[PDB]
């Protein structure tokens, strides 16, 4: 097939596609101020698995 | 035990069973509050562990 504005020839076929689980707002995280640890140091919060 | 005691009798046989009796009397028993001490480290040790749920606890 000849393309418009490319001089080159192509080829279009049809392929299979099929997604995956992987997604960007399942790790992305930020942190200003959240609850500390006992001794002082900042550390995990479980309040995301409660929503 | 010492003042609960007999003339023309034994004794020996007297303290082995008092003692036995209060060794078993010890082992079998009905603590008030139960102890539980936490293990030394999660396996896991990452995004949870027993020891961060009790520290989120308080």
């Amino acid at each position: 097939f000849k393309c418009e504005g490319i001089s080159t020839p192509l080829i279009i076929g049809e392929i299979y596609m099929v997604r995956l689980k992987h997604e960007p707002h399942s790790k992305f995280s930020a942190r200003s101020t959240s609850f500390m640890n006992l001794r002082g140091l900042p550390a995990k919060s479980k309040n995301f698995k409660e929503h | 035990i010492f003042p609960k005691l007999k003339h023309n009798s034994s004794v020996i046989s007297y303290l082995d069973v008092v003692i036995k009796q209060k060794l078993k009397y010890l082992f079998t028993f009905k603590y008030p509050i139960s102890y539980k001490p936490l293990k030394a480290e999660t396996t896991d040790d990452e995004e949870l562990s027993e020891q961060e749920r009790m520290e989120i606890n308080l």
